[PDB]
């Protein structure tokens, strides 16, 4: 399908996007063991053969992490500190980039008539960070679970292409 | 009786500046017994009064290492124990490694080689924030220095625990192992290096996938080539795409080296060592 | 209170068309004065307009014609002559004249590297009103923020939005001033081919080997090589050669960070310059690197 | 006096800014007639021998006449439409150095411990024109009210000096 | 009686192709009179009946104008009158000035000449938005073409009245006038010119105040010079500080003339009119 | 939750000068691991600290103390190693470095014709801190607006008032940035003789009469004759001198619009250029004017 070849080809630029600015924050930010947030989904849970699972449950499941993860995003800069400032531009078009792509999946959701999943209550706010450097620790937290979303999202549109 | 023993059935073991408790082997816990010290006659006593089932020795110091003989009342051997001192295993040496996307393999090695009899516990559990508990690493040939993890999940996290444990302590070694961090294929095969007629400085090289990575349309691997001219000091790069790149500078009438190297393709892990070098001649 | 006003408050026409001007006085002005239409004379800017032009339509009102308007500016007066040696204002307006806007043509975008998405295009004839323009840029499924033109720049426009590659976007110019609302046509594309990549940088020559004639570029490409397949133009010539010559392109039609040029004379002096762009032609070439120097081995 | 010979130096100045706009107006936008409003004073009623007149009267007077004319003059920038903004930044620059030329006043009745004059009850707002060009109209009103105000304001400062 | 006449006691005008009504001067209203025509012995008539105090003329034509007499029954001259006809007064022309800053003065001129008896009757009132209502303006010396306003205010605006009448009727000219703008003093007196020694180009010029602006502290003046050499085209302007001017541009040995004018001090009015030239040359 | 925290939060420090850090680690968080500051270590930057510049306070608390500090930027983290074979991360904080701002030395300023006033101050030392720059101006009855810099331009300002001639008005300048507050001495004057008038326009030469060897010089004077007395340089040299000379001041030195010059050659071409400023010579000399060609008579 064109339409899958063309959202595939964005993904994959969103990825590297995501990877160079996780690692170019850690390298002036280093961080010093694994970070969760309570709020972050934590659906990140399968093997190499998950490729087998069927179509609408991938869909609605990538739309439903990419939501909260671009919530996160938001409230990272206009909220994160003033310490994070040296993040922009990048981060600032890293946000920019993902609501449209969002928007892309509605798009291919509706072009193949497939049925819309039901609108999910949204997440309660964020606290603010309870500190500067609390903030820091949370944008591990989040590129990290974001690049991993990422990564297994490139896998899986690939593998729908190779059945229908 | 007494405590059972570690390695071989009648040898107990201590360390120095410690406190040491021979047992009897062959004699009934409660049964009277006598102790000897080999070549020397004297009935040997124990900080506990001086006739149980067990020799006590709080001296434990090289001269105390030998063997001991302890016989009941009547005349009968109930058994011999040799005392070999030591000292605690150190903490192990443990890398893990994964040449592929769906299983990966650990290894480990001593820090510090104690003279004594040595075995590893290994195990593992991944952290959250289906029991996820503490899962065991069976070793497979024998009991190897490695273990194998079938069907890992790529992304979650798994902290690797390898415990060394000798008859005197434990020391356990904790790795952090996530599969998409720790991965590293191996490089590619059957590189070939061919004449372009027409063009005196052009080669055409080619490969396959190493057949440790099964060719998949989920898992692809992007590939990064070198290549020098016999000679030379400097080599050049080239991210090529596909299974083939055509150089167009090889430098006319003189042999060159090519050697690529694999990497996930979606730059997750590391690039692979580089292949066996490969020479070719333009036309 | 005012014996009048004109109507329209404040129109603008065509040039080379009419205009008609009415003044109206109220019932209580005309009566203290004891005035009707009649006593109207209109000027403007210092010139008195000649009464011949003048059409008194009601007793409270009188009009002018304006034939083929040619001024930009008119300020209009009416007045009325009171007893005969006196003058008093009744009412004002000012007159603007143009030109409706033209439609923009040879529409062209351009994607900077570091720089969000920038298009140009020619604007027409002059039209002598403030003109605003404004860039539109919408997809099938979301209209997109409109691109407001700076007083500098008022023929160009850089969106505020980051480029999206891979997504066929919509977009065209509106131009619309007081006289007159145009859109220009629209175009269609994907902004992957419109890209202008920065130059090449980290120009390195490299001496010569225990081979003489010989010599080896190296430099680094732009970060734009994550998204794009690079194609190049490498250029040399002899320190002394008036023009610059050219490796042919199927040989470096491919990513790459290095090249060995051969063929060049022993102990000579070497000067080389590189640009890239889109391997697929589809974009614009990128200005050319920082010049190098080099020698060849003895 | 010093202080006094600095506060005339400063009312030529401004005599010649309002002079030079009033007849830069009529220029572009020509006025036919003597325009009045009821809003403003109408205290420049005296011939040539007025100078025979003592110190408190003329300064109380000077400064409530001003006061006024600062008034309208901010009222037309802000509302006066459209049409007049031809007449800034002159006009904007002609209010701010009358504020402070009353400021000046009221410090030159400090330092001579002259008795302050009672605080005379503001003018209600002036009702906003009736239309642009009535704005126009009511700026020759004004302009022509200030330089006359300011010329006989010259005068008046500069006979007093002959006195005290 | 009869309508009192205009000028002279016993003449009568009229306008062409009105009707004219002459009476008897010197006969009581309501005494029979005849009527001639000089050299003409037809008893006239007129459109009410035939026989009363006054002849009227409804034909009015430049035939009908000449000498009328009118006479009792009894034979007694009661007395003459002269038709001559004319045209009621054209607007008048005004102009006024003032040379200082307290008083001003008015002219006047007829537009057109009627060959007919002319006076005029001035006024002027203040407008508002102390009766500043309707002020007559005296004509000085006799009833000449001037009347003079003295203590006016200085910016307050004035509304002159000249209003001409004759015995046909009448017509009012108004001018608008304000001291502060119609003001415009005389030239300076007394220009001299010097040579400066030591200094081949520079001349000094002095002048004076003109005798009619007397000096004051109130209503200085300012001034502004030309300078021009004799045979030379363009003059060269200076706005001099004060009563003095020092030229440092003059030609070596020719000689230069200087001019002059005065203005309100606060640029009131219109600059003088230039003074006479004065002519000097450099030493 | 987190184990503990590093103070002070974010601190600033002048270089060559001590600064103790302390991290405390909360109880709940030791009694998990079974540790306490013993087991702090600290490494910043892909450094490791050397242990031997720790200090244990408390069983919760370590410290290290850096000393003759000299990097700009030091990112700090405290990290404890917990059952001896891993590492997690406490807390951390960045660490700025730099040097107080000096005092604004040399503070002038300048009132060009048609904008607002203008002042310029000498910046001192580098101070590696982000400095803001507030110009102050203020009367002795009214506190006036502060004047903020650009981004571009952070060693001057640009009122956004207009100009008050003939009233003294004190100025001076605040530098202030996270290490100290320093403010610059007050100066006083009168903006009457800070002005810098633009240049002479409408340049004239007009040719000469039925005299030769005499050339009258014409323009036009700045708007700003209105407010003060005009001085004037006049320059003249022949089409080719190298050098230019120079009427006495004393001959020029009250306003004027012409000026007669002499005793130049018959039929040579000369070119003149003029300058003006306060007739009292305190303020700043305009621009020259353009330059002007004139030919003597036959
Ligand atoms: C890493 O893996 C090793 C091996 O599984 C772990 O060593 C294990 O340590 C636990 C203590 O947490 C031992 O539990 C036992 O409890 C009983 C009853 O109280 C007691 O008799 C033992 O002395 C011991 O405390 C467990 O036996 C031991 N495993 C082996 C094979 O001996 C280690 O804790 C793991 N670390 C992790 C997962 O972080
Ligand atoms: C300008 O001045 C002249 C002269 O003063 C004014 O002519 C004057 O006109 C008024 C009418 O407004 C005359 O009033 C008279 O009223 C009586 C009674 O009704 C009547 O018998 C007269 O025929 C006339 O209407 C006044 O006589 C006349 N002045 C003279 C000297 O004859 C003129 O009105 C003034 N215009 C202004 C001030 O605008
Ligand atoms: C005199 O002419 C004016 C101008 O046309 C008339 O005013 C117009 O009246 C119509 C409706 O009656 C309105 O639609 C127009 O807008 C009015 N014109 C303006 C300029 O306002 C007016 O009614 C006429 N009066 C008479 C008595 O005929
Ligand atoms: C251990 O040391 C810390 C660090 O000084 C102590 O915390 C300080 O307590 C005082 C008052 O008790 C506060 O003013 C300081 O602000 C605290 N320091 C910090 C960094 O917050 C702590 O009380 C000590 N604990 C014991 C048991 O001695
Ligand atoms: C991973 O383990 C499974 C389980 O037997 C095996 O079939 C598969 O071949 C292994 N993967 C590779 C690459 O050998
Ligand atoms: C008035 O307008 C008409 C049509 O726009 C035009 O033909 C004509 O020349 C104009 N001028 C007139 C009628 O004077
Ligand atoms: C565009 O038109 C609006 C009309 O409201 C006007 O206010 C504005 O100044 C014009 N120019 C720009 C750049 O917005
Ligand atoms: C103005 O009139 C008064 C009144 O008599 C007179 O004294 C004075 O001299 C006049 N002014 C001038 C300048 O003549
Ligand atoms: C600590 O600070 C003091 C005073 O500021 C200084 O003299 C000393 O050298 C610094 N360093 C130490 C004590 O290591
Ligand atoms: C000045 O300091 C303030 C502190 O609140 C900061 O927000 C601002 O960015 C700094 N710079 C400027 C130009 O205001």
């Amino acid at each position: 399908r064109a339409e899958l070849d063309s959202t595939v080809l964005l993904t994959r630029s969103l990825l590297a996007d995501t990877r160079q600015l996780a690692a170019q924050l850690r390298d002036k930010f280093p961080a010093d063991g694994d970070h969760n947030l309570d709020s972050l989904p934590t659906l990140a849970m399968s093997a190499g053969a998950l490729g087998a699972l069927q179509l609408p449950g991938v869909l609605t499941r990538l739309r439903a992490d990419l939501l909260s993860y671009l919530r996160h995003v938001q409230w990272l800069r206009r909220a994160g500190g003033s310490s994070l400032k040296t993040l922009e531009p990048e981060l600032g078009t890293l946000q920019a980039r993902l609501d449209r792509l969002l928007r892309r999946l509605q798009l291919l959701m509706s072009r193949l008539a497939l049925p819309q999943p039901p609108p999910d209550p949204p997440a309660p706010p964020l606290a603010p960070p309870s500190s500067a450097w609390g903030g820091i620790r949370a944008a591990h937290a989040i590129l990290g679970g974001l690049h991993l979303t990422l990564d297994w999202a490139v896998r899986g549109l690939l593998l729908l292409k190779t059945r229908l | 009786p007494c405590p059972q023993a570690w390695g071989p059935p009648g040898v107990q073991y201590g360390q120095p500046g410690r406190s040491v408790k021979l047992c009897c082997p062959g004699v009934t816990a409660g049964d009277p017994v006598s102790w000897f010290r080999d070549g020397e006659p004297k009935l040997l006593q124990g900080p506990d009064s001086g006739l149980g089932h067990e020799l006590v020795l709080a001296q434990a110091d090289s001269t105390d290492e030998g063997t001991y003989i302890c016989q009941t009342l009547d005349g009968a051997l109930g058994g011999t124990v040799t005392l070999q001192l030591g000292y605690p295993p150190a903490r192990p040496v443990v890398s893990c490694q994964a040449a592929d996307y769906e299983n990966f393999s650990c290894t480990w090695s001593p820090s510090q080689i104690s003279g004594l009899p040595t075995r590893y516990l290994t195990s593992y559990r991944k952290k959250t924030v289906p029991s996820t508990g503490p899962w065991p690493c069976p070793q497979d040939p024998l009991g190897a220095a490695r273990c194998v993890v079938h069907g890992a999940e790529f992304w979650s996290q798994y902290r690797i625990n390898v415990t060394e444990v000798n008859p005197l302590g434990a020391s356990t070694r904790l790795l952090d192992v996530s599969l998409q961090s720790i991965l590293r294929p191996d490089p590619p095969q059957g590189l070939r290096v061919e004449s372009v007629p027409g063009y005196p400085r052009r080669l055409r090289a080619s490969w396959t996938y190493p057949a440790s990575w099964p060719s998949q349309p989920h898992f692809l691997l992007k590939f990064r080539l070198q290549y020098r001219p016999a000679q030379h000091p400097a080599w050049s790069t080239v991210e090529p795409a596909g299974l083939e790149e055509v150089i167009t500078d090889a430098v006319a009438g003189l042999p060159h080296a090519v050697r690529v190297s694999a990497r996930d393709f979606l730059d997750a892990g590391t690039w692979s060592t580089w292949s066996p070098e490969a020479w070719g001649t333009p036309s | 209170d005012p014996c009048g006003y004109i109507s329209p408050e404040s129109p603008v026409v065509q040039l080379h068309s009419n205009f008609t001007a009415v003044c109206v006085l109220k019932e209580k002005c005309m009566d203290y004065f004891h005035v009707n239409a009649n006593y109207i004379v209109w000027k403007t800017n210092h010139f008195t307009i000649p009464k011949e032009q003048y059409t008194i339509i009601n007793r409270t009102a009188s009009s002018v014609t304006f034939t083929d308007i040619a001024s930009l500016n008119i300020q209009l007066t009416c007045n009325i002559l009171t007893f005969g040696q006196l003058e008093q204002n009744v009412y004002g307006i000012t007159i603007i004249s143009g030109l409706p806007p033209e439609k923009p043509k040879n529409l062209s975008c351009i994607v900077n590297e570091g720089k969000k998405m920038r298009c140009e295009w020619d604007g027409g004839r002059e039209t002598h009103l403030e003109t605003n323009f404004t860039l539109k840029s919408e997809w099938a499924t979301h209209k997109f923020a409109d691109c407001k033109a700076k007083r500098d720049t008022p023929t160009s426009c850089t969106v505020d939005y980051s480029t999206v590659y891979f997504v066929n976007i919509e977009v065209w110019v509106e131009a619309e001033n007081a006289l007159g609302k145009v859109t220009s046509d629209h175009i269609n594309f994907d902004p992957v081919y419109k890209v202008k990549p920065n130059p090449p940088h980290n120009l390195s020559v490299i001496n010569s080997e225990e081979l003489s004639s010989i010599l080896k570029l190296t430099w680094t490409n732009p970060s734009i090589k994550s998204v794009i397949i690079l194609k190049y133009n490498i250029q040399y010539r002899t320190k002394d050669a008036s023009t610059w010559s050219q490796i042919p392109p199927e040989d470096t039609a491919s990513t790459r960070s290095s090249f060995t040029v051969q063929d060049l004379k022993p102990f000579t002096e070497y000067v080389f310059r590189i640009r890239c762009m889109k391997e697929d032609g589809k974009g614009y070439w990128s200005d050319w690197s920082e010049e190098a120097s080099g020698i060849t081995y003895e």
